[PDB]
DNA sequence: GCTGCCGGCGGCTGGAGAATCCCGGTGCCGAGGCCGCTCAATTGGTCGTAGACAGCTCTAGCACCGCTTAAACGCACGTACGCGCTGTCCCCCGCGTTTAAACCGCCAAGGGGATTACTCCCTAGTCTCCAGGCACGTCTCAGATATATACATCCTG
DNA sequence: CAGGATGTATATATCTGAGACGTGCCTGGAGACTAGGGAGTAATCCCCTTGGCGGTTTAAACGCGGGGGACAGCGCGTACGTGCGTTTTAGCGGTGCTAGAGCTGTCTACGACCAATTGAGCGGCCTGGGCACCGGGATTCTCCAGCCGCCGGCAGC
C-alpha cells in the first residue's frame, strides 16, 4: 500500500494525473508516453508562476494588495518577450498602456 | 451535481510560493485559468502534429521539447528546457 | 402582441460623443466630421461577421440560446480569442 | 473676461484621463439593441445570455481602439494633425481586411 | 542631330510593363544560395541543403519583398509623393504588425 | 577583387527590378540596406525552425517537405513541392 | 457475387475508399460515419471542376492546349471569392497580377 | 521500382477530361492541384473533428461535415457544395 | 490708334527606336499500353453510442416608474488646412569595360533508405481510498465613499 | 519676459459589507498491482546524389558623366472643429412577473468494428511523336522635337 502521487514524486504542484488523462481523451495520439505529462507540467508551473510574479510586482507598484485585470494587462504589455507569445490575444478589463506622441505635445 | 474541473488550487499554490501576502480577485484567477487551457492545447496539438510528421505512433519527450524550443520565444525557451530536464531527471532515478 | 417587435435605425444609436471618447482613449488631438459613418459601418460589418458564426454554432447545437461560449468561439476562429471568460 | 483655455488643452487631459481608466465606454442598452436588431436576419425567434452581449462589446471596443491606433499614426505621418477617412481606409487595406 | 535619349520616367514605365507578365525570378542563384549556406552556419556546422528546398526559400521570399514593395508604393503614393523612403518601410511593418 | 560577404551578393539591379514588379516608379538613395536588412531578418526566421526540424529527425540534409511545413507554420503556405 | 466501387454506386469520380482509410487512420476521432467519406469526395469533387473548368477558359484565351501555373494563379486571382477562399497562398511560377497606379501615368 | 506513393493525378485528370475535352495539363500545375486538395481536405477534416469533440460526441456524421463546410466557404461556394453533398449522398443511401 | 514684334500655342509632320507576327526547323516528355500486387470490395456476427420520451425548473424577456445625467443645439473664433511660388541637387539614363555567373564534363563517397531479429515498455484489467469540488459561513481588510491641500495655465504688467 | 488667479489635480478622513479564504463532507478517479505483444531499436548493406574540380564565354554589373523636375520650405486666405452654456431625453434601477427553454435520467436498438477471402485499380516502366521553342524578318506602333499659321499683348502715336 501507502500510494504516493506522482507530482510528490516529481516534485511539481501540478496535476501530472490530470494530465494524462488529458493527453489520452484528447486524441492527440495513439498511444503516449510517461515522462510526457511531468514536462508538461513543469513548462506549465514555470510559465504560470513567471506570469503570477511580474503581476504581484506590478500590483506591488501601485500600493494594492490584490490583483486585478489591469495589473495582469500592465504586467504582460511591458515584456518584449511575453508581447510576442501573447500579441494575438486581448483581456477584459485591462485598458491600455498609456502612451502621447511627441508631435501632439506642445511646444515646450 | 456535474462537477466541473479547474485550475484554482495549483495557481493559488504558486502564488504562494512566489507571495506569500498577496491576495487574488475572481476574474483574475478565470483569467489564468483560461491562459492555461490555451497553452496546453497550444503545445500539445503540435507535439501530436510533429509525432504524426514522422509516422511514428507515440508521445515522448522529446517531440514535446522541439515543440517547447518551436513556440517559447527564444529566451524563454532556453530556460524551460532546463526545467523540463530537471523535472523528469529526478521522477527516473525515483520512480 | 408577443414577439418580433422588429426595430429599425438603431445603429444611429452609437452617440458622437461615444466616439469622441474612445478617440480620446485611442490618442488622437482632432476629429473630423465625416468619420461617424465610416466607423458605424465597420463596426456594423464586424458585428455581422461575428453573429454569423455565433448563430450557426448554436444552429448546429440545435438549441434557441446563444450563450458565451459560441461567441468566445466565433472570436477565436478568426483568430481574436479572448480572455477571461471561461474558455 | 471669463478664462478660457487655450484650443486643444482639454484635449490633453481627456487623453491622459481616459487612457487611465478601465470602463466601458458604450452603454449597454444602445448595444444590446443594435446586436437585438443584427441577429434577425440570421434566425429569428432567438435568445440571449447577458454574458454574450458583454464578451461582444468589449470585442468591438478593442477592435475600435486597434484601429484608431493604426489612424492616428497614418494621419501623423501625413505631416497633419486631425484624422481623415482616407487615413481608415488607408489603414483597413494595409493589414488586408479590405484587400 | 542630337542622339535619342528619352523623357525621364518612361523606361521605368516599359520596365514596369515587361516585368509584371514575367514569372522567373530575378535574383542571381548562387549569391542566394551562398547566403543562406553562410547564414545557416551558426545554427549548426556541416549542414547539406537539397537542390529544391533553396529555391522554394527563394521564390518565398521573392513573393515576401514584393508584397512588402507593393504595400510601400501604396503608402508612398498616400503621402502626394512619387518617391519611397525607408520611413515608409517603416511604417508599413508597423501597420502590418512585423517589427512590433 | 574577390573578398565579398554573401549579403552584398543581392546586387542593386536585383532591388530595381523587385521594386518595378512591385509597381514603383521613382526610389531613392537609401531602400538598398533596409531591404537588405529585412531580407536578412525574413530568412533567419525560417532557416531557425527548417534547422531544428532537421534536427529532430537525427538527419542531416533539409528537404523540401520540412522548408514548407516551417513555412505553412508560419502563415505562408506554399504549393508545388508536395505537401 | 461480382464486386464494384462504391464511388461506381454513388456516382463519383473520387475514391470513396481512400477518403474513408484517411478519415480512420488520421486520428481525427474514434469513430466516423458512413455518409460523411461520400460528402466530402462530392465537396472535392466540385472545387476541383470549377477550378479546372476556371483555369481552362484561361488557358485557351492565350491561344495554349496546356494548362500552367501562371494560368492557375490569373484564374484564381480574377475570382474575388476564390481569391478569398485562398487569400494566403502563394503559388509557384505565378507572377503577379498586372496593375499600375493612376498617378504614375503621364498627365494624358 | 519499390516504395509505391500515392497522388491524386488520376482523378483530377479524369474530372480535366470531363470539362475540356481537348485540354492537357502540365506537372507543376497537377501536382498544384494535389497540393490544394491535401490542403483543403486537412482543413475541412480538422474543423469537422474538432466541432465532433466540441459537443462530446464520439462519431463524425454528415451533419458534421455540413457545418464545417458552412464554417469555411463563403457564400456561393458553401450552397452550392452542400446542394451537390445532399444529392450525392440521397443517391448513395437509394441505390445500395 | 495701329505697326511691328514677339513670344507663346496648339496643331501637325515625320523621323526614330521598340514591340509584335509569322514562318521554318527541332527537339523532350505528356500520353498510352503493359504486368502484376496489394489493398479495397463481399460476408458475418456484437454490443454499446445515440436517439426517443419523460420528466424537473433556473432564468431571460416584459412591464413600470422615479431619478438624473449625459446627449442635442447653438455660438464665437483662431488655427491648421490647402494652394501657390520657388531653388535646387539628386536620381534617370546612356556608354565604355570590367568581370563573374552560367554551361559542361568527370569523380568520390558519406549519408539516406530498404531489411531483419528482438525486447521491454505502455496498454489491457481489477481493487482500492483519499485529493478535490460543492455548500456554507463568515468577518474581514479589501474596496467603496466623502473630506481637505499643491499645481500648471493664461492672463497681466 | 517675470507675478496673480484660477479651476483643476493631488492627498486623507470615515464607512461598510459582497466574497477571498477557510471548513467540512463525500465521492469517483488516480494510484498499486498482474502479462503481452507489437513498436521502436540497433545492426547491416546498397546505392545516389551532392559537394567538388576545372576551361570557356558572354551577358550583366559598375563607375562616369551629363541633365532637368520632384521636393522641402516659405507665405497667405479661410472656414470649421473646439470650449462653453442651455435645455431635455432617454439610460439606469428597482420592483415583480411569468412561462419557456435548458438539464438530466431510462430504455432500446441498430450500425460501426472487427475478422476472413478474393479479385481488379492503379503504380511502375518503356515508348513514339507532337506541341512548345527558337530565328530572323517583315510589320506596325507610339514618342519625340521642330516648323508653321495664328493669336494675344506691347513699345511707340
Amino acid at each position: 500500500a501507502k500510494a504516493k502521487t506522482r507530482s510528490s514524486r516529481a516534485g511539481l504542484q501540478f496535476p501530472v494525473g490530470r494530465v494524462h488523462r488529458l493527453l489520452r481523451k484528447g486524441n492527440y495520439a495513439e498511444r503516449v508516453g510517461a515522462g510526457a505529462p511531468v514536462y508538461l507540467a513543469a513548462v506549465l508551473e514555470y510559465l504560470t508562476a513567471e506570469i503570477l510574479e511580474l503581476a504581484g510586482n506590478a500590483a506591488r507598484d501601485n500600493k494594492k494588495t490584490r490583483i486585478i485585470p489591469r495589473h495582469l494587462q500592465l504586467a504582460v504589455r511591458n515584456d518584449e518577450e511575453l508581447n510576442k507569445l501573447l500579441g494575438r490575444v486581448t483581456i477584459a478589463q485591462g485598458g491600455v498602456l498609456p502612451n502621447i506622441q511627441s508631435v501632439l505635445l506642445p511646444k515646450c | 451535481k456535474t462537477r466541473k474541473e479547474s485550475y484554482a488550487i495549483y495557481v493559488y499554490k504558486v502564488l504562494k510560493q512566489v507571495h506569500p501576502d498577496t491576495g487574488i480577485s475572481s476574474k483574475a484567477m478565470s483569467i489564468m485559468n483560461s491562459f492555461v487551457n490555451d497553452v496546453f492545447e497550444r503545445i500539445a496539438g503540435e507535439a501530436s502534429r510533429l509525432a504524426h510528421y514522422n509516422k511514428r505512433s507515440t508521445i515522448t519527450s522529446r517531440e514535446i521539447q522541439t515543440a517547447v524550443r518551436l513556440l517559447l520565444p527564444g529566451e524563454l525557451a532556453k530556460h524551460a528546457v532546463s526545467e523540463g530536464t530537471k523535472a523528469v531527471t529526478k521522477y527516473t532515478s525515483a520512480k | 402582441k408577443r414577439h418580433r417587435k422588429v426595430l429599425r435605425d438603431n445603429i444611429q444609436g452609437i452617440t458622437k460623443p461615444a466616439i469622441r471618447r474612445l478617440a480620446r482613449r485611442g490618442g488622437v488631438k482632432r476629429i473630423s466630421g465625416l468619420i461617424y459613418e465610416e466607423t458605424r459601418g465597420v463596426l456594423k460589418v464586424f458585428l455581422e461577421n461575428v453573429i454569423r458564426d455565433a448563430v450557426t454554432y448554436t444552429e448546429h447545437a440545435k438549441r434557441k440560446t446563444v450563450t458565451a461560449m459560441d461567441v468566445v468561439y466565433a472570436l477565436k476562429r478568426q483568430g481574436r480569442t479572448l480572455y477571461g471568460f471561461g474558455g | 473676461k471669463p478664462h478660457r483655455y487655450r484650443p486643444g488643452t482639454v484635449a490633453l487631459r481627456e487623453i491622459r484621463r481616459y487612457q487611465k481608466s478601465t470602463e466601458l465606454l458604450i452603454r449597454k442598452l444602445p448595444f444590446q439593441r443594435l446586436v437585438r436588431e443584427i441577429a434577425q436576419d440570421f434566425k429569428t425567434d432567438l435568445r440571449f445570455q447577458s454574458s454574450a452581449v458583454m464578451a461582444l462589446q468589449e470585442a468591438s471596443e478593442a477592435y475600435l481602439v486597434g484601429l484608431f491606433e493604426d489612424t492616428n499614426l497614418c494621419a501623423i505621418h501625413a505631416k497633419r494633425v486631425t484624422i481623415m477617412p482616407k487615413d481608415i481606409q488607408l489603414a483597413r487595406r494595409i493589414r488586408g481586411e479590405r484587400a
